[PDB]
DNA sequence: ACTATCCCCTTAAGGGGATAG
DNA sequence: ACTATCCCCTTAAGGGGATAG
């Protein structure tokens, strides 16, 4: 069966899937058309026909969460014909990351535009441990068909007012929750978000909310936006730069084939805020280095795709600090690597205790990156690290549990020396 | 209109155009006297491709260009 | 605005503009990574442009493009 | 002295003559961002500072008379300091070819904005023969500032319902008239003018005056068009192919170092009707064989400069036939040449008696011209001839002299024979 | 029928590095 | 102070000519 492809109530195209379980996928004469007409994916630009490359699998597989045994969770209790992507696509299709929604051809259904239940102090207690048992994404067995990728535990959720509503028909959810793994990793972000925020950096806000004897961590989604009337919740088209360059989440990491700096910071000179993305995009390479952080890899930078196909970087998200997990086992700093490697001489430098203000200005000589901007972005934190800090552990509930903030504190600090001790 | 950035934004754009009104590079490039792979190459490669080039392919296209401002 | 139809009408076009923001050749080149050379190169000889280099130097501008009818 | 030039009563900048008698040229601030704005010279790009480069003289230069017994005769009525460009520029630099109007700095005088003095039978016959005297451009002793380029004898008038009214004040004439040089050159014109309408190019429409013992072609001015309310007379602006590449007149021809076929239509590339205008250069190249015109040279090619800076090909305009110089004397079809050579394999042929189709397919084929399309002129041409001709001649007046039509009639024919002889 | 490649050849862009006017 | 050139090096556009899918 034909599976639709509309973004915000606007047909783009259609997915379809040959007997010979290859995944192709056409526009929609009209959306080619449209006023809003953008490319789906920068890997499957507007054109006539059907296009019949991975690049159309690889967009639609990485909509889907990165582990093989969750999209086996997902085939559980809806009875999919497969861990396929179309078929789970087609089952828990209509929130998806960005703003795509997957609805079959053969079924209209005008399901609620924008219906939700809110949820019981226990409810939202129940969601929050579904990953306990074996139910993914949070989706209980009682009309849910949200979609989440990653590799971690999570679920989104709706948020109107003082309520977390369990969303209802296509209605998109507003904050992204997330589980417990690392132990206290709800904590672990939500000190390194207030961090990131604090030094300039663009994060979305993120709230923790508490469930008896579960934490779960709430980030706002900035692929979202109520409209003009405060009527309609509308999704912003946007995509990992996994799909970007059309590749497969098993690549996200430059250590199997994605992408890193270079390419990347290339990429960026397209975009319609190029110069500045093209800056922040390396500042906050030079924080993942202070916070030592290591999912830097392509799966977690977002373009917003705006019409006539433009894009820009989308705020940073998903930041956790590698640096609770030293000491306690064999696990120390020369042990931590930065998911993208910037140049150095001996090839190229990728390890956060080994690494040195120096190597940045190496690698921001190659790329042709302003040495004098990169004279500012180190200037700028070997003097604002401590304020940052400070300002933010005064804030952290009365409850957070120290170590994290000592523990993330203390090495960020070492690290920062070097800075000091030049700029 | 859509406000160009990359010579891939560009392509892409030109390529649809061209796809539109059913032209064949092999058309396009007869009328302005350029080769017909030149103008395959323009659609997978246009990061590197002479601005003569450019415009020829863009007048086969019966399009102008102008520049305004990245709002 | 005006339409452009050629490398040349481009260059005069940019470098009126570059000109009436004060800008140097040095300047803009130091802000996306390409010679100085290659600005001035580009003012004098746009024909044989890279179309990468066009958009560089055209952002440094702080202008972006469209593409129109030739009315 | 400045010297101010406006355009359409729009100052565009203004011409400067230092000591050392170097000729600048700076643009207006002020034009430089006006609605109108454009160049006003291809060869003067709007920029901000001054011009220094002999663009500057060239383009000014190749405003006044080509020849030097003609700067004389300016110098005469009216006591400029010299036969220097601008002097004369700032004497008889008021209705100039285009729409460029010089003014001296040191003198607004809104000069007469529509105004004209009604000629009388004899005035005219007076000025249509001032080439007689030591009277250059028909400006005899009695409120003239007119300027024509060129060779020949000529003198351009206004036109008013059925007057030929001497223009006054910055007023702009509508008819470049034209004077017997070659003997009835004025009939040369006038019967060449027409045939090539007759065959679908792009020329101004043609009549001839008749004053007494004098004969004078005139012209009708596509650098000239009345505004909305048939109220103002515009100029358009517009500069020969000389100006364009900023040579002086003195290259005019390819045997100089003049622009030819292949320069010219690389030029072409870039109008705003290129692909069109790209053909009708080359068409007319073919015509110009078969009439057998020799003037071919760059000072007879206009492009019209739009706003912006863009440039179109103006109709083509004073083809003369040096058919009617055959016989009489040694001079014969072998001797003919075409102004701007075609490519060939010898070298690049240049004789219109040894030319031959194929020799225009050969230059069809290096410049890229789609050789389709040379086909096809080639083809017309073989097949409207004979009826272009004779619905022409059965239009000529019942006074037209005879063989100047047979003359340039019978060669012609020899010549399309080799076309029909093939397409 | 239409587009993506290819061998092959010459002219050159653009980055290093850097000075003549 | 600012732009036009330059020696020098590598990668390549684009035209000829032309076929694999
Ligand atoms: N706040 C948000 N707003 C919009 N999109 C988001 C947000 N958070 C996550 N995403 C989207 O979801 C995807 C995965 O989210 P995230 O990186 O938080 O997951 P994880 O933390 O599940 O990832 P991993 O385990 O691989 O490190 C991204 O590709 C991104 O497009
Ligand atoms: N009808 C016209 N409309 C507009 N401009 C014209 C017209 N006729 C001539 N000109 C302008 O005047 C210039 C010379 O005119 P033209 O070629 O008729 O002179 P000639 O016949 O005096 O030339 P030559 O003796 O060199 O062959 C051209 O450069 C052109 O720009």
């Amino acid at each position: 069966p034909k599976l639709v492809t509309w973004m915000n109530n606007q047909r783009v195209g259609e997915l379809t899937k040959l007997a010979n379980g290859a995944h192709t996928f056409k526009y929609a004469p009209e959306w080619l058309a449209s006023r809003y007409a953008r490319p789906l994916s920068l890997s499957l630009p507007l054109q006539r026909g059907n296009i019949t490359s991975d690049a159309v699998f690889n967009f639609f597989d990485n909509l889907l969460p990165d582990s093989p045994i969750v999209r086996d969770r997902i085939v559980k209790r809806y009875h999919a014909k497969s861990r396929q992507p179309f078929d789970l696509l087609s089952e828990i299709g209509r929130d998806s990351v960005g703003a795509v929604t997957l609805i079959p051809e053969d079924e209209t259904v005008t399901h609620p535009i924008m219906a939700w239940e809110k949820l019981t102090e226990a409810r939202l207690e129940e969601v929050l441990t579904a990953y306990k048992a074996d139910i993914p994404l949070g989706m209980i067995r009682e009309d849910f068909r949200i979609s989440v990728a990653g590799a971690q535990e999570k679920t989104a959720l709706l948020r109107i007012g003082n309520d977390w509503c369990i969303p209802k028909g296509i209605t998109p959810t507003t904050h992204i929750i997330k589980l417990p793994i690392l132990s206290q990793s709800v904590d672990n972000e939500y000190y390194c978000l207030l961090l990131a925020k604090e030094l300039g950096l663009n994060v979305p806000d993120a709230e923790i909310i508490k469930a008896g004897n579960v934490r779960a961590l709430a980030v706002e989604r900035f692929d979202r936006r109520w409209n003009a009337r405060r009527t309609v919740l509308l999704r912003l088209p946007q995509e990992d730069m996994c799909q970007t360059f059309g590749l497969p989440s098993s690549v996200k990491y430059e250590s199997d084939g994605g992408p890193g700096i270079a390419r990347i910071m290339a990429f960026l000179m397209g975009s319609s805020e190029a110069l500045k993305d093209r800056y922040d995009f390396m500042k906050f390479q030079v924080f993942q280095w202070l916070i030592g952080a290591t999912q830097g890899h392509a799966k977690n930078f977002s373009v917003f795709i705006q019409a006539g196909g433009s894009y820009r970087l989308t705020p940073f998200y998903d930041i956790i600090s590698a640096f609770p997990v030293l000491g306690g086992t064999g696990i120390h700093i020369s042990d931590l690597k930065l998911a993208m490697g910037l140049n150095a001489s001996k090839g190229k430098k990728t390890a956060i205790d080994k690494i040195y203000p120096r190597h940045f200005l190496a690698t921001a000589k190659v790329l042709r990156f302003p040495e004098v901007q990169m004279h500012e972005i180190l200037s700028d934190f070997a003097r604002m690290i401590p304020a940052a800090l400070d300002n933010v552990k005064t804030s952290l509930p009365t409850d957070f549990p120290e170590n994290v903030v000592t523990a993330v504190e203390s090495n960020v600090l070492r690290l920062h020396g070097r800075l000091s001790r030049e700029y | 209109f859509q406000k160009i950035y990359s010579p891939t934004q560009l392509a892409n754009a030109m390529k649809l155009v061209r796809q539109q009104n059913g032209w064949t590079q092999s058309e396009l490039a007869k009328k302005i006297g350029i080769k017909q792979a030149t103008i395959s190459n323009f659609e997978n490669n246009p990061d590197n491709t002479t601005l003569t080039t450019f415009f020829k392919i863009l007048q086969s296209l019966e399009l102008s260009m102008t520049l305004c401002d990245a709002k």
